[PDB]
């Protein structure tokens, strides 16, 4: 077939990816009764796999690299934190794994006005979603890394006691640069996670508001799947504001909207954002994981 | 004599995952962020109940994009971060006479501060 790589520490957490958050979609909107209760167990048991065979590619350093040759990736280290994290009360999830991988990213990789730098990039661009795009990457990384950050804090923040700090420090980066942003990307990601220290209030939400199309999307000119990730990223950051009466057309337009090549974040994101929707807002509307969760 | 926890230190932390309590005479080392300097023992012991003193993260110095524009000086060497101890070295933009003193065009970071020099139109 074609010549592609295969980096197995990110080929597993492209497999991982589907499982855990269809268990964390139905769980979250407590749905297993209508798909069916008796498949939970099994699907944990698969996610416990992909948490198992990911420890192989764990590094000395506790970070994570496709191989076990090959730097680690601060991207793939802050993917792999975000999918244990939602896992932690799904399966065993080892406390030094997780917190070792959190404090290899504030000890190494954070710089020291709160940017998370990248040094080894991911050999499976496509599992990246949207940060494939070059600019504002030091916004956009930064953003998605503070996001992991903040899954792990509660798991973490007595293991790590530099986490609260090093929040702040990537929160305060975020803030000092938000509104010289240009991608609708970077604003949705970096909106989210200012929301969600609340520290996306006055001309910072009123830009990111501001930035939607027809008050239902956040896009920008390339591939649709960046769109459909950013526009989850927008709707989580709406719900930490609990901006219920901004929420339906986006609800609506995201579900008017899965898996295959490149669609890795645009799948956890999506179910990710429409769970978390169904869980808060009050009279939600009605809206398949049998794609994610097969057999 | 136990111990407890070990204590935070601002831009660091321990190479160790803590313990809930320490025995007398263990240690445990930190390590600061990236770009920052330990300054001090890194390692801190327990005895009689209470830690030795643990050290301190000296900041590096974030070179300014641009204070370095109104005072008409840009990097020689030009490719940004320094840390703590490292000398930096500055060149007058074009058309500019160095305005501050004889020895100004390179200077030394230090935890955190940095002391720019200063160029004015000839």
């Amino acid at each position: 077939l074609i010549v592609t790589p295969s980096g197995a520490g990110e080929q597993n957490m492209i497999g991982m990816t589907p499982t855990v958050i269809a268990v964390h979609y139905l769980d979250e909107t407590e749905q297993w009764e209508k798909f069916g209760l008796e498949k939970r167990q099994g699907a944990l048991e698969l996610i416990k796999k992909g948490y198992t065979q990911q420890l192989a590619f764990r590094q000395p350093s506790s970070a994570f690299a496709a191989f076990v040759k090959r730097a680690p990736s601060t991207w793939l280290t802050a993917y792999v934190v975000k999918v244990f994290s939602l896992a932690v009360n799904l399966i065993a999830i080892d406390s030094q794994v997780l917190c070792g991988a959190v404090k290899w990213l504030i000890l190494e990789k954070q710089k020291p006005d709160g940017v998370f730098q990248e040094d080894a990039p991911v050999i499976h661009q496509e599992m990246i979603g949207g940060l494939r795009n070059n600019n504002e990457k030091d916004m956009a990384l930064t953003a998605f890394v503070l996001i992991s950050l903040q899954e792990a804090k509660d798991i973490c923040e007595e293991q790590v006691n530099s986490l609260p700090g090093s929040i702040t420090k990537a929160g305060d980066f975020l803030e000092a640069n938000y509104m010289n942003l240009q991608r609708s990307y970077t604003v949705a990601i970096a909106g989210y996670a200012l929301a969600q220290m609340g520290r996306l209030k006055g001309p910072l939400l009123n830009k990111f508001l501001t930035t939607a199309k027809d008050k239902n999307r956040w896009e920008d000119p390339g591939k649709q799947l960046y769109n459909v990730e950013a526009t989850s990223y927008a709707l989580l950051a709406l719900l930490q504001l609990k901006d219920f009466d901004f929420v339906p057309p986006v609800v609506r337009w995201l579900n008017e909207q899965g898996g295959g090549y490149g669609s890795t974040q645009a799948t956890f994101m999506v179910f990710q954002a429409l769970a978390q929707y169904q869980k808060d807002a009050p009279d939600h509307q009605e809206l398949d994981v049998s794609l994610q969760l097969p057999s | 004599g136990k111990c407890g926890p070990p204590p935070p230190i601002d831009n660091g932390d321990i190479t160790s995952f803590p313990l809930s309590v320490y025995a007398p005479a263990s240690s445990v080392e930190y390590q600061c962020q990236n770009l920052y300097q330990l300054e001090g023992n890194k390692r801190i012991t327990c005895r009689n109940g209470q830690w030795s003193e643990p050290p301190k993260c000296l900041h590096p110095c974030v070179i300014s994009r641009e204070i370095m524009e109104n005072y008409n000086i840009a990097l020689r060497w030009t490719a940004l971060y320094s840390r703590t101890g490292e000398s930096v070295e500055f060149v007058c933009k074009r058309g500019y006479r160095l305005s501050s003193r004889s020895h100004t065009l390179r200077t030394t970071c230090w935890d955190g501060k940095l002391e720019y020099p200063t160029c004015a139109k000839r």
